[PDB]
């Protein structure tokens, strides 16, 4: 109730510039857990048209083509495209009621007057209230328009739910003081709607006293527009998986390039009397099993995520500028100030062929050990994890850069790169660009300090 | 009198100040005056006003609703606080009247 | 006289509970004195009490 | 008590002397209610003898150079004249300190009773006369709390059960009298009260008793020391000839009820709450603290609730519904 | 923080000391406030400044 | 405390009799100094053509107030009052006081002279806002109905009070401090009216109560009965200019309570009062 | 009977009369002439006369000593009235409202109260949320508890004086001024124990992260919301960091005991409140030095209680056990002949 | 009553009681007006917490009562709580410049910039940190800048707010420099932002149709420096019909109570007014309570 | 009375035969509403046992 | 309370006890003996 009415009047206020009509929503335990609902910081949502580009960027074309350029200094396009991607999303209103409830009961406890066609007893574990405004460009509206949701926790994580507007306005347009009249008129119907992937459903409300009911828009759903909107959604999903395709063809290229005699780049004791025909055969059987279990939550996606940040590109240029310099002169070392890569955070794909349980996202802190130390892979706690002793594993290592290691058991490795040049840029950002922190309640003003406890508007306590 | 008395405190502090408050409820179409004597341990007026805002939100939304429903009528106030003095924890005796009450008559500090 | 609770004092409820405990114990224990105890030491202690 | 206290430092042989030179070794004070016990209990060691107490206070004057060094260096060296003479003279041992040459040359007798404990003579002194008709309580009526503790509802084992009291009591053989659920105590007066489980309900249903969030938060800080294809892939699980490692909850059941508390047990560091099963498990090849709840009381381990305990519990439940002879 | 030279160089007064326990045990368990235990002979008590 | 003022000039005995008639009145003082000349006495050091009223009210805030105790032939005993204890004042203002009136201090508008009015608080407040709106009207006085509004705005009705408050605009020119005061009021009104629309959105992304809803409803009623992506530094300049030009209006929005009065002498020529200041 | 077995703890404040003995000239007192200051009122004139005393100690060690000699009454009821947990944590409500209301109706507490914020908990020193009872015939009361396992072997843990945690956490046992050693002694479990040769005795009460260490330790209580005014008996046993701070040489912990570790309870109220800078009465707490507790007479059945009452003197010191019933006898007879001698 | 006593736990050496006699007629915040307090509730260190907020310190410092320090005697320090309207001497320690006839109020100690950190009474685990005694223009500027910096920082990424804060956190007054350490978003801060938004929008409703367009009429007529400076931002934003003067009187009265409620959010109560200052600016006499 | 009442602790010690306390001396002085609340209302437990 | 048994055996036991046998309180299955809190049947009658 608290955000629905306010954002309804706010979209009535801001309707002139961007014709956004409100969608009053509530979520449940199917969308997210209770712990995730207690600390949800803020919500982002994006209007993207049937052509599939955006509502923030330019109408015709963009400076977001020229697919990847495979660079380190710009490394996507620089931060201007990051500013663009920040300008795509909007920060909609947000309210959590973390307590079990019946929804129609709760609107009866408020001033809202409920009447549905038939009594649907809805009972969920908590409530979070959210309104979304989909932007009709003209007065008319396209059925193959699609939406995006982003749920942000203060750690920096995000979850993306995407769906078409066709299922949102399917039955509704076919049938079709201000705060006092809004309660008296109230709701007309309640409707649940799944996403495009059928992984989560969520309920929408429909008030009759909304200003949506008097705008008299027109609604059409042409099939060739639906045909291209899934094609634009095809490339949006495909940005994660054809990158995994780009890793696998790189392995088959360099192994044909080398000829099958691959070197060692990792510190392992070995044993000569142990057979190696058994080890080579378990390379092929397990390598396909990694492709069978590929996911967005993987090491190679986590390798890219610090690179698509705000201060990543200028710091990456600062890295090579510190390397590519002269040796310190004899006049420098006596009177210049003291001049500054000990260990790096690597991400790892651990596959195991004995039980077919593959671990995708693994933090690894690795460093050069002394006395011609090739590489040694420790945990966050110096555990020296020791999976690569066993015959049952194969492991893939990535760097914060695009350097890439496929390591056989016994620590024998294949050193290659990561090629993303086949991937375009605007789909590379919107899947996993590292978004910046925006200040809210309980946040320090200056950039980073000893942060206090979380807000945690929860149901275990009273609100106060 | 016991009906005009209230607090949000278990009434055990030493320097229990008193504060005469009055509200103006506009839930009816006429003005509804609610007079309350408010004792409190907290002495500073600003944080007491934040407490009164946190406690009396219904009168605030009724006041702004009276403003948006009758723009020809001018609103008088929303709430007025005036100090009278202070007492002790033992100075109360349940009609609850005060034995030793040092008076400090200040001024009508209003709030909206 | 066991606890100093003279005529100028107020009384907490714990104080009155201790007073009642001593009331019941000494009305039970030493109600009829000379019919029970015929030893001179306890009677002397009672009289100096 | 008298021979455990060491003697003092200030040599004062003249003051507080009795007749015939029997010096005073100490002083005992208490309330009058203890003195009426001691003096009536110790009738062969009490005399009303008079002691020659000092009559005046020990007026100690300040030297002028003491005042000069007091203004200058913020300190006083007492009897600066004797220090100054004996330093430059040569002898390094003074006759007396600054406090023994003050507090004498006045003697007045007073009749206060003494006691005699093996060449030690202690002045006994009741301190009622300073505190009668006085608003302040006695400091000698010091308050001391003790911490009592007792169990309720326990379970002695049956393989070591016994009765050391056979001739004294005899209980009828009902189940309600052969399994404890209550506990009887004593009040101020000797009246048998009763605690049971029902009276503890102002504690036992609080939400903080069921909230393991700081428990999990401190357990993780220590750290460690597809159903669709399943019906066909059941034999696919057994083609591999490897064994599965024994989990932690199964490792809580091979311990007897008397050695589960011993140090030979390993899994006690995962036994943290009666309502949950805190355990380490494997997720993303990393040991994580998996805070899972128990749902029924049967999930409690064997050493913490044995089988025969549940048999006796269901015997009590069968007794409660009038079914102790079963059909 | 304490002038330990002045404890040595000043003319002392003589008493028979009677500790309850052994004196080094009371020192090592720091019953007193300020301590200056050492061993052997120390020339620290000479540099008068 | 004690304040001694003197006169280097020569004082006539008729002027001595005139001065002792002002036995206990208020005289403003620029600094609490034990000896002082009589050129610091009163308000004659601040009178000119151009300052008018708002400079005088803004200047009497940071000055202190005394009361005359006795008059000698060459020095006047000025006694600074203290908080809490009660005193005796004289009514030099044309207003006559009643019991319980909170008294305010105000400069009088209607080669050296001694001149301040002691008005009760509501009359002072209403003539303050009357002079304010009379300065708001002061630029467009060529019309007739606003001239009738000004003529109605001159005279105030009170118990034995038919006052003619003077015209703040003179020779179609407003004095510059009243110009800044009315400009500050117009700009705080405008800046409020266009920044609350942005900041009610920039605040209700947090926990929103119903007061925010009714606030936005009131604002949309305003915006429809009348007729966002801002640069950061221009926004900072907007907010800071709002608050700093608000800050020079504290002299006009409040009322310094000075005296709380008690029982009054007959003919209302003097009154016993407490100095609550 | 449910599937655990709580043990209770309680504190019983006694009124004793302690006799004191000191050697001759054990202390020199220095006094001065009285000093007069003049405070003024309207009709009265309060004169504050001040006389200063400096009491210089004389002897080397403890030249003066005392002993707790003669009790005459108790102040607490020595009862079984359990601690109101719904006022030491007034914020924690259940997630569903209706099952919370059903629990409040099943229990004795009526409604949840809002906790005070920082400014008002500064300007008012505590809460005192519990209401003083109408008729108090027995005195004040306290009874907290620890959820234990019902296989707690009582024969070596409940008949003798013991620490109710499970691990003997007396701080004299460790080497003084060692931080890792005391934490290894009172938290770890891959090592033996003092006073019992098993690892623990109550595994839901010994280590960190039990319900005890989040229920009675003031650090994890401070991480959540609690009431600082209500006194708990477990606060002397489960405040771990105060005991680790108390690891000194033993003469210094004697000085800390007799000077700074004096607990205080307010005595004019019906419940057990913590004072606000208690200068009225400092209750000497001897159990804090030892970190144990005393066993009190508890009887499973009324028949064994009756055969305990029927016997003469010395019967309370014995400990008879039936088949499943058992009598734990007190280590010191303060129920046999305290109220007998009154 | 007024004379309260504070005892200590540690012993007193000569330097500590010397630093105490250096604090004669100082100022220390006390809670609850207790007749006897320990030295742990003395001063401000029981409530100080870095990375907790400057606003909560500025709140709860104002709620503790104030006293002066005099008459040390040994293992106790006497505090005399001042009464209303009486003339006391105050020794400042916060190095801000004082002038006569000037009002004073109390702010929590914002660190000076070199991080002098002058505890000026040494113990093991506790320091006597002193409240600042700051004149009313500087303190009102601190309050206004804290409110503005709180309002601008909503819905902003770190870079633009950092670029505005590194200028906005600095402030000068009679050749000095100050920063603000813990400016975080707090619940008291957000409820004051809510109060400011409601009151300022109520000003926006209660404007007449001539006082909204007065500045446009002056920009039509005259062209002055402050006119152009106001009109510049005003243009970046972008004959009277009926004159019933009593309605303008009522509109201005409502606008006056709303501007008082807006101004009260930054302007505190004056708690000290000076009388005369020593030229070395280490002590001055003041006539008010605490 | 009822034939199921608590024999083992109500009849062997000295108790009031009605069942509640009614001592009028653990209850506060001159407070009649607290008196009838302590003597009659069964929502408030007995103070004696 | 005053000594009231419910059967005659429990009465006859307390008329054969040694000293203070009235002051005890012993219970059978359903039969019981309420005790005696003050020896009124061995003080007034024994002095005769």
């Amino acid at each position: 109730m608290e955000t629905h009415l306010y954002s309804d009047l706010a979209f009535e206020a801001r309707f002139a510039d961007d014709e956004q009509l409100p969608l009053h929503l509530v979520l449940d335990q199917e969308v997210l857990s209770n712990e995730e609902a207690e600390t949800l910081r803020y919500v982002y949502y994006r209007n993207v048209d049937s052509a599939g580009r955006s509502t923030g960027r330019a109408p015709g074309g963009d400076e977001d083509d020229a697919p990847a350029s495979d660079d380190a200094e710009d490394a996507v396009g620089g931060d201007r495209a990051f500013d663009r991607e920040r300008r795509t999303w909007q920060r909609a209103c947000f309210r959590v009621l973390p307590r079990p409830l019946e929804l129609l009961d709760y609107l009866r406890q408020s001033g809202l007057t409920v009447t549905l066609e038939k009594e649907q007893r809805v009972r969920m574990f908590y409530a979070v209230f959210t309104t979304l405004g989909l932007r009709c460009p003209d007065n008319r509206l396209s059925g193959a328009q699609t939406l995006h949701l982003r749920l942000v926790w203060p750690d920096g994580s995000y979850r993306d739910w995407e769906f078409l507007a066709r299922d949102l306005l399917r039955e509704e347009m076919e049938a079709n003081a201000r705060t006092d009249e809004w309660k008296g008129a109230g709701v007309s119907r309640l409707r649940e709607v799944w996403d495009v992937q059928h992984r989560v459903r969520l309920r929408v409300l429909w008030y009759v006293n909304s200003f949506w009911r008097s705008r008299e828009l027109s609604y059409d759903d042409h099939e060739v527009e639906l045909y291209r909107a899934l094609d634009a959604y095809r490339a949006r999903i495909a940005v994660e998986y054809v990158l995994i395709r780009a890793v696998r063809d790189e392995i088959y290229a360099v192994l044909r390039r080398d000829g099958g005699a691959l070197p060692q780049r990792f510190a392992c004791h070995v044993s000569r009397n142990m057979s190696w025909r058994v080890v080579w055969e378990l390379c092929r059987h397990a390598l396909a099993l990694w492709m069978d279990w590929a996911d967005v939550r993987s090491c190679i996606i986590k390798a890219l995520t610090p690179r698509l940040s705000r201060g990543a590109a200028a710091a990456a240029q600062r890295a090579r500028r510190q390397r590519e310099r002269s040796a310190p002169k004899p006049q420098e070392l006596l009177f210049g100030p003291r001049n500054e890569p000990a260990e790096q955070t690597w991400y790892a794909d651990v596959v195991r062929c004995v039980r077919a349980q593959v671990d995708l996202g693994v933090e690894v802190r690795a460093a050069r050990c002394p006395r011609t130390g090739l590489w040694i892979v420790r945990d966050r706690r110096g555990r020296l994890r020791r999976w690569l002793s066993q015959p049952e594993v194969c492991v893939l290592y990535v760097t914060p850069d695009l350097d890439f290691y496929w390591v056989l058991p016994g620590g024998f490795a294949v050193s290659s790169r990561v090629t993303l040049h086949g991937l375009a840029q605007r789909a590379l950002r919107d899947r996993f660009q590292n978004f910046e922190a925006v200040l809210a309640r309980g946040m320090h003003v200056e950039a980073g300090r000893q942060e206090p406890e979380t807000p945690r508007v929860s149901g275990r306590r009273l609100p106060f | 009198p016991k009906d005009m008395y209230l607090t949000w405190e278990e009434t055990r502090g030493r320097l229990q100040y008193v504060y005469l408050i009055i509200v103006y409820d506009y839930d009816g179409p006429e003005t509804r005056p609610g007079i309350y004597v408010l004792t409190s341990s907290i002495a500073h007026w600003q944080t007491l006003v934040d407490v009164a805002r946190g406690k009396f939100a219904r009168e605030r939304c009724s006041f702004v609703n009276r403003r948006i429903t009758r723009p020809r009528q001018i609103p008088l106030c929303t709430g007025v606080i005036q100090k009278l003095g202070w007492c002790l924890a033992d100075d109360i005796h349940t009609v609850v009247r005060l034995d030793n009450f040092s008076v400090e008559l200040g001024d009508f500090r209003e709030f909206v | 006289v066991e606890n100093a609770t003279l005529a100028r004092q107020a009384l907490n409820r714990i104080q009155r509970s201790n007073i009642l405990q001593s009331f019941k114990a000494k009305m039970l224990a030493t109600l009829f004195l000379l019919n029970r105890t015929r030893d001179r030491d306890y009677v002397l202690k009672f009289l100096t009490r | 008590l008298a021979e455990a206290a060491t003697d003092s430092i200030l040599d004062n042989p003249t003051t507080y002397t009795t007749s015939s030179g029997a010096k005073i070794s100490g002083v005992m004070v208490s309330t009058a209610n203890v003195m009426q016990i001691i003096m009536s209990l110790l009738s062969s060691h009490i005399t009303k003898e008079t002691v020659s107490a000092p009559a005046t206070y020990g007026n100690f004057v300040l030297s002028p150079e003491n005042a000069v060094t007091a203004i200058s260096y913020h300190s006083i060296l007492a009897d600066f004249n004797s220090y100054k003479a004996h330093l430059t003279s040569g002898q390094p041992h003074l006759p007396n300190d600054s406090l023994s040459q003050a507090g004498a040359h006045s003697l007045t007798p007073l009749s206060m009773d003494v006691i005699r404990l093996g060449e030690k003579t202690v002045i006994m002194e009741n301190l009622r006369r300073v505190y009668k008709n006085t608003d302040t309580k006695d400091p000698l009526e010091r308050n001391v709390d003790l911490t009592f503790f007792f169990p309720v509802g326990l379970y002695l084992p049956e393989d070591r059960g016994y009765t050391t009291v056979e001739s004294k009591v005899k209980l009828n053989d009902t189940v309600r009298n052969a399994l404890p659920t209550t506990a009887y105590l004593l009040n101020r007066d000797r009246a048998v009260q009763k605690i049971d489980f029902v009276d503890a309900l102002k504690t036992l249903c609080h939400p903080v008793l069921h909230e393991p969030a700081p428990c999990l938060q401190t357990f993780t800080e220590r750290g460690p020391p597809p159903m669709g294809g399943a019906a066909r892939r059941i034999p696919h699980f057994y083609r591999v000839r490897r064994e599965v490692p024994r989990t932690v909850n199964e490792m809580k059941q091979d311990f007897v009820v008397t050695d589960f508390y011993k140090v030979g047990n390993i899994t006690l560091y995962t036994e943290l709450h009666p309502f949950f099963d805190f355990t380490h498990c494997q997720e993303n090849s990393e040991t994580v603290a998996l805070c899972t709840p128990r749902i029924v009381i049967g999930n409690l381990p064997d050493g913490l609730a044995p089988g025969p305990f549940h048999e006796l519990r269901t015997w009590e439940i069968m007794e409660h519904m009038r079914l102790r002879p079963p059909p | 923080m304490e002038n330990w030279s002045a404890l040595e160089l000043l003319p002392k007064v003589g008493i028979p000391t009677d500790f309850l326990t052994h004196v080094k045990t009371s020192a090592g368990e720091e019953m007193f406030e300020a301590l200056r235990i050492y061993y052997g002979d120390d020339p620290e008590r000479y540099n008068i400044h | 405390a004690n304040i001694f003022c003197t006169f280097d000039h020569k004082l006539s005995i008729a002027d001595v009799g005139k001065l002792t008639k002002l036995v206990a009145a208020v005289v403003p003082i620029p600094q609490r100094l034990h000896l002082i000349k009589h050129y610091q006495l009163g308000l004659h050091q601040f009178v000119d053509h151009t300052r008018g009223y708002v400079r005088l009210r803004g200047l009497l805030r940071n000055m202190t107030l005394t009361l005359m105790r006795r008059v000698e032939g060459n020095q006047i005993l000025l006694h600074v009052p203290t908080h809490g204890l009660l005193y005796t004042v004289l009514n030099t203002g044309p207003v006559t006081w009643e019991k319980g009136d909170a008294l305010c201090v105000l400069p009088p508008l209607f080669q050296w002279e001694l001149v301040p009015w002691i008005v009760p608080m509501p009359l002072a407040l209403e003539i303050n806002q009357r002079l304010l709106i009379m300065g708001l009207f002061s630029l467009d006085r060529s019309y007739e109905e606003v001239k009738a509004a000004v003529q109605q705005l001159q005279t105030i009705t009170f118990r034995d009070a038919t006052f003619t408050i003077p015209d703040p605009v003179i020779d179609q020119h407003l004095l510059i401090d009243m110009k800044t005061a009315c400009l500050s009021m117009s700009m705080v009104a405008n800046l409020a009216s266009e920044l609350t629309m942005t900041y009610v959105r920039k605040l209700a992304l947090e926990d929103s109560s119903m007061l925010l809803v009714k606030c936005q409803e009131l604002l949309m009623r305003l915006d429809r009965e009348r007729s966002q992506h801002v640069s950061p530094d221009d926004e900072i300049a907007r907010l800071s200019a709002l608050f700093v030009m608000l800050r020079q209006l504290d002299d006009l929005i409040r009322e310094q309570v000075v005296f709380t009065v008690c029982d009054v002498s007959p003919d209302n020529k003097s009154a016993t009062c407490i100095f609550k200041g | 009977h449910p599937g655990f077995a709580l043990t209770a703890v309680r504190t019983d404040t006694f009124e004793v009369d302690m006799l004191l003995y000191s050697g001759k000239s054990c202390t020199s007192v220095i006094i001065n002439n009285p000093i007069v200051t003049k405070e003024e009122r309207d009709i009265s004139t309060t004169y504050h006369v001040t006389q200063n005393i400096n009491t210089v100690d004389m002897g080397l060690g403890y030249t003066s000593n005392t002993c707790v000699a003669y009790v005459n009454r108790v102040r607490t009821d020595m009862g079984v009235r359990v601690q109101d947990l719904f006022r030491v944590f007034p914020m924690n409500v259940y997630r569903h409202d209706e099952v919370d209301r059903w629990i409040r109706h099943a229990a004795g507490v009526e409604r949840p109260q809002l906790l005070d914020t920082e400014t008002i908990s500064m300007l008012t020193f505590g809460s005192m949320s519990e209401r003083n009872a109408a008729a108090t015939v027995h005195g004040q009361k306290a009874a907290c508890e620890l959820i234990l396992t019902p296989v707690t072997m009582d024969v070596n843990y409940f008949k003798i004086p013991n620490n109710p945690r499970g691990r003997a956490s007396c701080m004299l046992a460790v080497d003084p001024y060692d931080t890792e050693a005391a934490t290894k002694a009172i938290y770890d479990h891959r090592e033996a124990d003092a006073q019992t040769f098993a690892a623990t005795h109550n595994p839901w009460a010994s280590q960190a992260g039990c319900l005890s260490d989040v229920l009675y330790n003031t650090r994890h209580r401070e991480r959540l919301g609690y009431n600082s005014k209500f006194y708990s008996p477990c606060a002397q046993y489960f405040n771990t960091e105060e005991i680790i701070a108390a690891n000194k040489t033993l003469f210094k912990t004697i000085d800390e005991y007799l000077l700074r570790a004096k607990d205080c309870i307010r005595g004019d109220t019906d419940t057990q409140y913590v004072c606000v800078e208690g200068t009225e009465q400092l209750i000497e707490n001897p159990c804090r030095l030892t970190q144990e507790a005393l066993p009190i007479l508890s009887t499973t059945t009324l028949a064994l209680m009756e055969t305990k009452l029927k016997g003469g003197a010395g019967a309370f010191a014995t400990s008879e056990t039936h088949f499943g019933n058992y009598v734990v006898g007190e280590i010191i007879p303060l129920q046999q002949s305290m109220l007998f001698n009154s």
